[PDB]
């Protein structure tokens, strides 16, 4: 077996494989998410629509059990093993324990097996972060997320990869109590972040939300277009009406 | 006391080529030449079988080495590395065959150590085989001819050359011969395209030549040898 | 003892350019049936079928397991197994548990992929293979079928004949073991076609 | 000749004109230590060494470089005392499990070849390094005679009459050789080995310094002993007055 | 340059650890003082944004209801440290039913020091030092006591200390502060008095975590309102 | 190509831009190093191991000195080359020729045995974590029907039977000497044989050496046990040659 | 600097440089002393505290009964092998119902010690010790190095400065042997007060002391417990 | 031995994996590879570089695999690093069908693949493997489906692509003349020869410089064909027998 350290501190006290692990993540495509009351929003920028391509084989979003799920930026194939080992944890919580998977448990998991990887021989970090999204059953809604490091924060509303530097300071400038105070308007801050800095077309996004009970919903291009014009038009009755 | 190292020798450079793997070819490249023969009725195994010294018994050791009762061998390139992988072929050979009570099947022997040649590419510790082979065989009535280089890649062939002038010992059977070529043929435009480079006097010591019919496989004695040098036999 | 246990009877015969394979239906626990269509019999490419008898969970499973060892091989190989070699591929399999087998002593009936030839088997639960040119048995009623057998066969005998023959060794025998029957089915392979037929029989 | 390009850091590597730099390189640990004897009686083996002054602090008996392989063998060592101790313990180890395998004492030549192949297993790899010490083996018995090996950090393992290892290996030998150890007895080679010993010293560079004697012959009876305080008084006497000539 | 993360410097130090201790430079700060009333424990969360819960970011927690324990460095590092305490704290009670000494704990913990390596190691092997300093603040037999405990391995007690980037100011002001014979609610306004100094932003109950544990309470992280209670007299 | 260098190729085996190497190359150079040369050649009705013994010193017991070693009773071997790999490479020898015995009941092939030390070796050719061994291995004996044998192993793999050889560092004069008398051929009988040998020793050396100065192991088609000369009969030899 | 990050790796000068830089954390830590009587082992040592509010280093510890161990070099290894010699002597209770022979347990130190010099990827221990024990050879004197060298001595001081108090022992030694412990224990003290700044000397805040001997299982003094030794101590620097 | 180590599972200062995108080059190299999907079929067209005359070549293919009984599969790069990682396909697929008794779902057959190219990039000092496969099977699931997957462990389905050489100048050229949602296995071999005759240093590329695969359904049992050398030509003519009839519009 291959026993190489990895990842060492260098001079200044600096862990180059995990910061540039997060350099990785940077170059991915962006992804934003918001918690509502009712309704937990995310949404996947940057989705380079090739149209020859399959939206199905490539959504960055993903379910990790009934109650949770999550969306990253970074890089793809990471991403696919961390998820995959989150949604085994989901039930073996409940066959070691018999009650579910809690909101946080489950991050601090995912956080604990990227730590992990930063100081364990033969391995490279994981070049991916996380928003983590679920409502705590038989409680409030909440949101969480994750970088390489392998730590983790619980988040009213944030954004990770390409540009996420500048949504997050536009995020910073639209949350309010008002501001989406009912999930129509909920999914509709995410929807303007993204496109704050998405592409232009809106076949670029790939939105989806999950109710504060029900199953999870990845929202389909046409409802898409219809909250992309009730602001795309809204966008002119502030911005061309007075302007 | 021995560790190990767990990291690969083999690594693609930024020109996306596998470095270790041309080097490897160029020792190849670098080896005595052998030439083989898909005779559609028997295929023929040559090499050019230069010791130095007079000292050297030619008898020793051989280059065209027996597989299987109907599987045959030669190489182009490190002596020693060629060895391994005669007595992993050989065992190959027998752990099919224990299974299935069939002899085995000339492709599936040449896909079985192409594996192992390609395992030496990847695995950490290790340099790729100095060597490339030739497999011949007659599984089925059809004669087989094949070819697996270090990377560990195969193709059969209708007839080929490897090791020194294989460019010009190629080029040569290009045309110097073709199908329907009958046994005593084949080998004779095999022995011949050996000359094609073959420097010196290429005698009946200075060669090792084995055939492959639907009847088995066998190497050629000094005499038969001897025969087919006077231009003829 | 456990080969009784499920009970049930499995038989191969040998035509001239045919053969057939017939196996009970019955799937039951001691004395107590509980399915009366249960399949014994495994196609393992055309004109190759291979039957199974013994503890019901090991026809499954080593049927289940035969089966990735045999589609690998025809993917590696570029074709068809042969009937010889498709024992020997069993032969294996059942010796690798020499020490805890499984229990079950498989049948194999079948032509030559690329010939004639017409070829018929049994083996060991350890994987002993026996290849005879006129019939081959396996089940709880081993002695039964044998009595049948050494008094129907004919050295060649045409489709008909064969299934004629088969389906009567079967039927009887089969009606003096009391755990073997709830109806039978036959499988003839001619280089052409596959008959397969589910006589009328007892269903006590 | 200043080879030494990379092609010297691992034992698991040749220099471009056949050379292990790294064993080199463990020699020259051991031609840096101070020197030890070791010389064939007729009816024994007797083993010297100058062993130096670190501090007037230490015990006298402190960082001895003898000692007792096994009942009927000794070991005198040259070089990094720590890499050697431990190839005391391995001699001891291989002597110890031979008794229990075939059943009686092991032969000093079998004993040699043996944590010679030890020693020599250190100088392949690049997983360890060779061990930076030289030492010799001595033992008797009616049935085997006097006997005296040395094995040094590549491995080798030889038989001798008289042998020298560290500062002066060289000098040493000049001094054995005046001596005709085949017809002499062990109780008169104490004083020569003290003799050679007290020549060879360099009264300059190295300051003070102690003097330890190994014992194993028909005058000890077999058995491996340290040399009576008696005997080593005589033959520090001796070896002093003859110096003053 | 690339060499083992075993490797000593010419000085006879740790390359690793020497770059580990660096990295806690680079943490928040925190302060403990020891009281014979109780002892407590501070450290400024160092919000980076609004839409970052202050609540998620606990820079400070229970080991055991006798143990406190606040971090600064790299805190996925901490995340581990800290459960391997709990844990022992669970194993001694398991063992010996009774509560185990904060010496003891810190202690354990002080044994994973130096635990890394390349050859020669299991798989489940640490490749470097964790890049943490922490402060075990709690109450036994002993009374009240505060331990600080950096990568080196190396851990004692103090009267009072601070880790983190304003560490030497913090530990300055510290030294000017303390008395042998001060109370547990002297010890908390000092804290936050010279918390509030080397913090970059202004001091808020939003942006820094607080906790005692006395010889009668067990552990207590003080809530939103009892930092409100505090600060009020800044 | 043309001497190139990549990488490590200089430094473990890997192979270098031509395709070889170094490190099996500089494997050859640490042979000479020891400085002595040896030779064994084939008679019709015998094998003969002949080397240099230099022990220039008189502390040493010249009895432990050698480079002649026994394998199995009917298997005699002369080493070259580095002494500790040498020793080792000997006991390997001595291990895998037991073993063979008792595993297949027996006597293992001088041809056998060669092919197997060779095989190890190939695996350090390689295997980068260790180095090849800086020796060179000669062994003789009488096969079944084959009469005498006589096979030398590579540091770098290879392996074959000769009608005689050398190694050393006159191995290329000692070959050239052997391959030009191997032709004027007269009755290689025992005698001849090992007249030749010490000759071949001689003048590449250019000697005339005592007795104590070589050292000469034999084995015979009605003597099959290796044996070693005394240095008395060594000289009976030697003596032989000077009366021409 | 080819030739000094690894221990497997020789000079060209037949040195080690990993093993020599392991050493110089042993003179980093703070110095301590070590000497015997003819009855009695005793150990020395001075403590350092990183601030004011922070308290002085543990400098000795407790074996066995009959042993104790003074440190000096990175706190961590000297854990490591406490550890290990404290498990050493509870096997050898364990299997014979005797104590260990103090110079057996300083072999073994020796043994585990040299171990991690030799292998690649492996490091020197870092720390130095001086044990003290008693067993029926009497009183003892051990000093080990990250070496896995060790010495037996008749006294002794490694540690920062420490060249002051050997070079006071190596004056005082003849009168060791027949000291009864109080004048044992100042000899001690006043080595170790040799290694510190002449503005400054020993105080009941930064002095260890550990005795064992004939009479008496080793003990540890540390604070008020220091008093009684520190009292009737010429302030006579020399 | 750490000197030795070329570390070829670590990250860069950039965040990328070097070891990745080189074996991409290698790909890059190869014999140019796709498939595009259709409604009624899905199909595969590789650029047949062992092209020689002397080669005797006796298999259905030479780049093209069967794995799955449902699905078949080309490659683009190493070839022996291929045969190993198609071999592992074939083992996946068995053990899915041994488990669950029904064929894997074409997806997961290459998420399987992927988790283990992914893991030789994050662990085992190893260099990764140097192919990219394209995927073509029918599931009950989602029917006809094309994959691609990539040494770096990543995948996509796509309704068409290409791998290989000028593996961009096919792209674009289907990336507009596709027809997303109308296509028939007659309109897909259509762009099939059309592209390759483009992307292809060839002239009138020969019926040898290619090899064609055809994936459909039938009466329940799927079919998976390599298309004859006559096969081949038809659609080889066709192409260019309608082009000159193209230019007679211009
Ligand atoms: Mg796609
Ligand atoms: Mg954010
Ligand atoms: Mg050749
Ligand atoms: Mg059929
Ligand atoms: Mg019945
Ligand atoms: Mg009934
Ligand atoms: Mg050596
Ligand atoms: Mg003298
Ligand atoms: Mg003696
Ligand atoms: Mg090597």
């Amino acid at each position: 077996s291959y026993d190489r350290a990895i990842t060492v501190f260098s001079p200044d006290g600096h862990l180059f494989q995990v910061e540039y692990a997060q350099e990785a993540v940077k170059k991915g495509s962006t992804a934003v998410g918001v918690r509502g009351r009712d309704i937990v929003v995310l949404g996947v920028e940057k989705k380079s629509v090739a149209k020859l391509q399959d939206e199905r084989t490539v959504r960055k979003i993903c379910a990790l059990d009934d109650n949770v799920c999550m969306a990253f930026a970074g890089l793809t194939a990471d991403a696919r093993i961390v998820i995959n080992r989150a949604r085994v944890e989901c039930q073996s919580h409940r066959l070691t324990v018999e009650d579910p998977v809690t909101v946080e448990y489950i991050t601090r998991y995912i956080a604990s097996l990227k730590q992990r990887y930063t100081q364990s021989n033969g391995r490279r970090p994981f070049g991916i972060s996380a928003l983590i999204v679920g409502f705590d059953f038989d409680g409030t809604p909440r949101l969480y997320q994750t970088d390489p490091s392998g730590t983790y924060h619980a988040w009213k509303a944030n954004a990770i990869g390409r540009g996420a530097k500048s949504v997050r300071e536009f995020l910073e400038k639209n949350y309010t109590d008002e501001a989406i105070e009912t999930d129509d308007l909920t999914i509709k801050l995410v929807i303007k972040a993204l496109l704050e800095v998405v592409q232009s077309g809106g076949k670029n996004i790939e939105l989806a939300v999950m109710r504060r009970d029900q199953s999870l919903k990845i929202l389909n291009p046409e409802e898409i277009e219809k909250y992309v014009a009730e602001i795309e038009k809204e966008k002119e009755e502030n911005e061309k009406k007075k302007q | 006391a021995e560790r190990g190292y767990s990291f690969s020798l083999t690594t693609f450079s930024p020109s996306g080529k596998l470095v270790q793997i041309e080097y490897a070819l160029a020792a190849v490249a670098g080896g005595a030449p052998s030439v083989g023969i898909k005779a559609a009725n028997g295929v023929v195994l040559a090499t050019e079988k230069k010791q130095k010294s007079i000292l050297y018994d030619e008898r020793s050791v051989h280059k065209v080495e027996p597989i299987t009762k109907h599987i045959g061998l030669v190489y182009s390139g490190m002596g020693p590395d060629y060895r391994v992988l005669v007595h992993r072929a050989r065992k190959l050979a027998q752990q099919y065959y224990l299974v299935y009570q069939e002899p085995i099947p000339t492709a599936q022997l040449v896909q079985r150590v192409a594996s192992v040649m390609q395992e030496y590419t990847q695995s950490g510790g290790v340099r790729p085989f100095g060597v490339s082979l030739l497999i011949c065989g007659w599984n089925e009535g059809r004669p087989y001819l094949f070819q697996s280089d270090p990377s560990g890649a195969y193709f059969a062939w209708k007839a080929t050359a490897m090791g020194k002038n294989y460019v010009n010992g190629k080029t040569f059977l290009e045309k110097r011969y073709n199908e329907d070529l009958e046994l005593e043929d084949a080998i004779h435009t095999a022995i011949l395209t050996l000359k094609e480079s073959f420097e010196g006097q290429m005698t009946e010591d200075n060669i090792e030549v084995g055939i492959c019919n639907e009847a088995g496989f066998r190497r050629l004695t000094p005499t038969e040898v001897k025969d087919y040098l006077a231009a003829i036999a | 003892s456990i080969m009784s246990y499920n009970g049930g009877a499995v038989m191969a015969m040998k035509g001239k350019n045919c053969v057939a394979i017939a196996a009970d239906r019955r799937f039951g626990i001691q004395a107590q049936l509980v399915t009366t269509d249960f399949q014994k019999i495994f196609p393992m490419g055309d004109r190759l079928y291979i039957g199974l008898a013994g503890l019901a969970t090991d026809v499954q499973t080593v049927a289940q397991r035969l089966k990735f060892r045999l589609n690998l091989y025809e993917l590696k190989e570029g074709r068809q197994i042969k009937p010889y070699t498709l024992m020997s591929m069993v032969a294996n399999l059942l010796y690798e548990k020499r020490f805890g087998p499984y229990y079950t002593e498989p049948v194999i009936a079948g032509l030559d992929p690329k010939t004639f030839k017409p070829f018929i088997c049994s083996l060991d639960l350890i994987g002993c293979p026996m290849v005879t040119d006129d019939f081959v048995v396996s089940g709880t009623c081993a002695e039964q079928m044998y009595g049948m057998c050494e008094s129907l066969w004919e050295p060649n005998m045409d489709p008909d004949h064969l299934f004629e023959t088969i389906s009567q060794a079967m039927l009887n025998a089969v009606d003096r073991d009391a755990v073997s029957g709830m109806g039978v089915i036959v499988h003839i392979i001619e280089k052409d076609k596959i008959t397969t037929r589910t006589l009328k029989a007892r269903m006590d | 000749s200043s080879i030494g390009t990379g092609y010297d850091l691992s034992a698991s590597t040749f220099s471009p004109d056949g050379r292990v730099f790294q064993v080199e390189y463990a020699m020259k640990a051991v031609e840096n230590s101070s020197t030890a004897i070791g010389i064939r009686c007729k009816d024994g083996v007797v083993f010297g060494v100058e062993k130096l002054v670190l501090s007037k602090l230490y015990e006298e008996g402190s960082n001895k470089r003898l000692f007792n392989v096994d009942r009927h063998v000794g070991m005198a060592v040259a070089g990094l005392l720590a890499d050697a101790r431990s190839l005391a313990d391995i001699a001891r180890e291989e002597a110890s499990n031979f008794r229990s395998n075939f059943g009686y004492n092991i032969p000093l030549k079998h004993l040699a070849d043996r944590v010679a192949m030890y020693v020599h297993a250190y100088t392949l790899y690049s997983a360890v390094r060779p061990f930076g010490c030289s030492f010799m083996l001595g033992s008797y018995s009616v049935n085997d005679g006097a006997q005296l090996y040395m094995i040094d950090p590549s491995g080798v393992s030889y038989g001798y009459w008289g042998c020298a290892i560290g500062k002066a290996r060289q000098a040493a030998k000049t001094e054995i050789e005046k001596l005709q150890m085949k017809e002499m007895t062990c109780r008169d080679i104490v004083k020569e080995v003290a003799k050679i010993i007290y020549i060879v010293h360099d009264e300059v560079k190295d300051k003070a310094f102690e003097l330890e004697l190994s014992w194993v012959g028909e005058l000890t009876n077999g058995r491996h002993e340290i040399v009576p305080k008696d005997i080593r008084e005589e033959a520090e006497k001796y070896a002093k007055e003859s110096l003053k000539e | 340059y690339d060499r083992g993360v075993n490797t000593f410097s010419p000085e006879g130090r740790l390359f690793q650890v020497e770059y580990d201790i660096e990295a806690i430079k680079l943490g928040s700060t925190a302060i403990g003082i020891q009281t014979s009333e109780g002892v407590c424990l501070a450290v400024e969360k160092r919000i980076t944004s609004p839409l970052m819960e202050p609540s998620s970011i606990e820079k400070i927690v229970e080991i055991d209801a006798h143990i406190g324990c606040a971090m600064s460095g790299l805190i996925a590092d901490a995340k581990t440290l800290i459960d391997k305490a709990r844990v022992e704290t669970q194993n001694h009670w398991f063992t010996y039913n009774e509560t185990m000494t904060v010496e003891s704990v810190t202690q354990a913990v002080s044994n994973l020091a130096l635990q890394f390596g390349e050859e020669d190691a299991d798989p489940g092997a640490m490749s470097r030092p964790f890049g943490v300093a922490l402060l075990f603040g709690g109450v036994d037999e002993k009374g009240p006591q505060l331990f600080h405990m950096d990568p080196s391995g190396t851990f004692v007690q103090c009267d009072a200390r601070a880790i983190g980037s304003a560490s030497e100011g913090a530990q300055s002001s510290l030294q000017e502060l303390y008395h042998k014979s001060m109370t547990l609610k002297e010890a908390i306004k000092s804290s936050l008095i010279i918390l509030k100094q080397v913090m970059e932003e202004k001091l808020n109950a939003t942006n820094i975590e607080l906790a005692t544990v006395q010889p009668g309470q067990n552990f207590h992280m003080f809530t939103k309102e009892e930092l409100e209670e505090v600060i009020k007299d800044i | 190509s043309r001497g190139s260098s990549a990488g490590f190729d200089r430094h473990i085996t890997i192979f270098s831009p031509e395709g070889r190497l170094y490190q099996v190359e500089y494997a050859f150079k640490a042979i000479n190093q020891g400085g002595l040369t040896s030779v064994a050649v084939r008679g019709k009705d015998c094998a003969v191991i002949v080397t240099q013994k230099k022990v220039p010193d008189k502390l040493l017991d010249s009895s432990t000195v050698t480079h002649l070693f026994k394998i199995t009773e009917n298997i005699g071997c002369v080493m070259t080359g580095m002494t500790a790999d040498s020793r080792s490479q000997v006991q390997r020898a001595r291990y895998e020729a037991a073993n063979w015995k008792y595993k297949y009941g027996y006597e293992i092939p001088v041809d056998m045995l060669c092919k197997r030390i060779a095989d190890i070796s190939q695996v350090y050719t390689q295997n980068a974590e260790m180095r090849p061994l800086g020796c060179c291995m000669i062994l003789i004996g009488i096969d079944e029907e084959q009469g005498p044998q006589v096979y030398k192993c590579d540091p770098a793999g290879y392996y074959c039977g000769f009608k005689a050889t050398a190694a050393g560092v006159k191995q290329t004069e000692s070959t050239s000497f052997l391959e030009k008398k191997v032709k004027k051929k007269f009755d290689w009988t025992f005698e001849q044989t090992v007249e030749t040998a010490i000759t071949c020793l001689s003048t590449v050396l250019s000697i005339d050496f005592k007795p104590s100065e070589i050292e000469v192991g034999v084995v015979t088609v009605e003597n099959p046990k290796f044996r070693i000369l005394t240095e008395a009969e060594i000289d009976a030899h030697l003596v032989a040659l000077a009366e021409r | 600097n080819q030739y000094d990050n690894d221990v497997t790796v020789w000079s060209p000068q037949g040195r080690i440089h990993q093993i020599e830089y392991a050493m110089e954390a042993v003179k980093q830590g703070s110095a301590t002393v070590g000497l015997k009587s003819k009855t009695h082992a005793v150990l020395v040592a001075l403590k350092r505290a990183q601030s004011e509010l922070a308290a002085h280093q543990k400098k000795i510890l407790h074996v066995d009964n009959h042993i104790g161990i003074s440190i000096a070099g990175l706190t961590a290894d000297a854990r490591l092998l406490c550890n290990f010699m404290r498990q050493e002597c509870l096997d050898s209770r364990f299997v014979f119902d005797r104590p260990l022979p103090v110079s057996r347990l300083v072999s073994l130190i020796g043994s585990k010690t040299q171990i991690p010099t030799q292998r690649y990827g492996r490091r020197p221990y870092g720390v130095g010790l001086l044990i003290a024990g008693y067993d029926d050879m009497g009183p003892h004197i051990f000093q080990t190095c990250p070496s896995a060298n060790y010495f037996d001595c008749r006294a002794m001081s490694i540690g920062a400065r420490s060249q002051s108090a050997r070079t006071y022992l190596e004056r005082h030694m003849s009168e060791f042997m027949e000291c009864n412990l109080n004048e044992l224990v100042k000899h001690g003290l006043r080595a170790l007060r040799e290694t510190l700044p002449a503005e400054q000397d020993l105080t009941t805040k930064n002095v260890s002391i550990g005795i064992v001997g004939k009479d008496l299982e080793f003990t540890i003094y540390d604070d008020d417990d220091v008093s009684p030794f520190l009292e009737g101590l010429e302030e006579r620097p020399q | 031995s750490r000197r030795y180590d070329s570390r070829t599972t670590i990250f860069s200062p950039e965040g990328r994996l070097y070891q990745v995108e080189y074996a991409m080059e290698a790909i890059g190299h190869a014999g140019t590879c796709l498939g595009i999907l259709a409604n009624d079929g899905v199909l595969l067209a590789a650029e047949r570089r062992n092209i020689h005359k002397l080669l005797d070549e006796v298999f259905f293919s030479e780049k093209i695999y069967k794995l799955n009984e449902d699905m078949a599969c080309s490659v683009a790069g190493i070839t022996s690093d291929a045969n190993v990682l198609t071999n592992e396909l074939r083992l996946i697929a068995q053990r899915y069908l041994l488990q669950y008794q029904e064929p894997i779902p074409c997806e997961q057959l290459v998420t399987a693949l992927c988790d283990i190219k992914q893991a030789y990039t994050q662990f085992g000092g190893k260099r990764p493997f140097g192919v990219s496969l394209l995927y073509i099977g029918w599931d009950k699931h989602y029917g006809f489906q094309l994959y691609q997957s990539d040494p770096s462990g990543n995948y996509g389905g796509w309704k068409a692509t290409c791998i290989g050489n000028n593996s961009a100048a096919a792209v674009s050229m289907l990336k507009q003349d596709y027809k997303e949602g109308e296509m028939t296995l007659k309109s897909a071999l259509a762009l099939a020869i059309k592209v390759l005759n483009k992307t292809m240093d060839v002239s009138k590329l020969s019926a040898e410089k290619v090899e064609i695969a055809t994936l459909t359904r039938e009466n329940g049992k799927t079919v998976i064909r390599v298309l004859k050398q006559k096969e081949v030509e038809q659609l080889i003519k066709k192409h260019e027998e309608e082009e000159a009839k193209a230019e007679r519009e211009k």
